[PDB]
């Protein structure tokens, strides 16, 4: 049987409590941004087709990044 | 509040330019609806719909799936019936289901089966063509028949934009003191009490 | 596209 | 006893306690097991 | 709303044009909507049918969809382990008391 000894700052667990918050606050808007830009670019393949078809010199060249 | 307000006002500007971008696309989405109507409807309904523009709106059907096995692919694009005259397209006869009649048909983009054979274009000398088979790519010269070949078999540009974004790590944040509050009693001279 | 489609031309049944 | 927290919330993660407070702006970090109260040398406050 | 009343065609996205000129061989089975003033009109075998609102048709969206919210306020208030009354009283005599 023992005694608990105790930290006389508790500042830690308060820098704990603010980065845990600021962290998860960050963490999900930019997954949400992510999640955002791959669907973006998924739902873009469709109008790259469509151009694809009208000019295919200019989006081959923009595609491949030398100018074909 | 510096950090959140910088977060909060970063965040909302990238709000504010998305919605923006969102708006400023739906002029090229409806370009391109107009430009094909059935790739389009597929991508804004979730599902694969033929389209076509009736006026300034679009009428969606449902198409209906077949199964990869029950298609096959005929030889030549060239219509024996219209000499100086070819099909665009090759040519495929698919069963809608096992016992079913073998319809002869079309292969139309993106895996469609058209009932209609009626894309003919003029024969042409240097004639080299892939067409989407299932999962991977056909290939024909001379409006003749060469080889399916796998996806990994042609050269992959990305029309994608790169972005990598990483979560921020957890963090651990351990008691720290300078001096203990013993370190602080102890450093008295004499202790009264002692 | 591992399954293919059979697309009859739409009607305005559904807009 | 030190602080009376009305809202404390519990999360399970990487075999860890954390006990944040709202109000205090406080996180503390426990292993999952519990601590019983018999291994306090005169801890019979605590309890009531 | 005192001018001469000019014959035109409609155009695209509520556009009034000075020139019949678009002219397309009939076939059956028409069936048409266009864009008039805050909703859409409808014909059906080059009649006009009836005007409808824009609600009366379903709406997919080309939109991607992100959802950002803002940080909300926090407030930090004063916490301490031990006060200075706790620090001075832990002793357990005061030379000065």
């Amino acid at each position: 049987v023992e005694r608990i000894k105790t930290t006389s700052s508790i500042e830690f667990a308060r820098l704990q409590f603010t980065y845990n918050h600021i962290q998860r606050h960050v963490n999900d808007m930019l997954g949400r941004i992510a999640v955002a830009w791959c669907e973006l670019q998924n739902h873009e393949l469709t109008l790259w087709n469509e151009a694809r078809k009208l000019n295919p010199n200019a989006i081959a060249s923009a595609t491949v990044g030398r100018r074909v | 509040n510096h950090i959140q307000r910088h977060v909060n006002d970063m965040l909302g500007r990238i709000a504010v330019a998305w919605c923006e971008l969102q708006n400023h696309e739906l002029t090229l989405w409806n370009e391109a609806r107009k430009l094909n109507p059935n790739a389009i409807a597929s991508a804004t309904v979730g599902r694969r719909v033929s389209a076509r523009m009736l006026g300034d709106v679009m009428a969606v059907s449902t198409c209906v799936p077949v199964a990869p096995d029950n298609v096959i692919v005929q030889n030549s694009m060239r219509v024996s019936s219209r000499p100086g005259t070819c099909y665009s397209r090759p040519l495929v006869s698919f069963r809608y289901e096992d016992q079913g009649p073998l319809i002869e048909g079309q292969l139309g983009e993106n895996n469609e089966l058209r009932l209609t054979r009626d894309a003919l274009e003029p024969c042409t000398v240097g004639h080299r063509r892939y067409f989407i088979f299932g999962g991977g790519y056909v290939y024909f010269e001379e409006y003749a028949y060469s080889h399916q070949l796998s996806r990994a078999d042609v050269t992959t540009v990305s029309t994608f934009i790169d972005l990598n974004i990483t979560m921020l790590e957890d963090h651990e944040f351990v008691p720290l003191e300078v001096y203990t509050r013993h370190e602080i009693k102890d450093s008295g001279l004499l202790d009264y009490t002692e | 596209d591992a399954n293919f489609y059979v697309c009859p031309p739409p009607t305005g049944a559904t807009v | 006893k030190w602080q009376e927290v009305d809202e404390m919330l519990r999360a399970e993660y990487g075999g860890s306690f954390r006990f944040s407070s709202d109000a205090i702006s406080t996180t503390f970090t426990t292993n999952l097991t519990e601590y019983s109260l018999s291994r306090v040398d005169l801890g019979d406050c605590i309890g009531r």
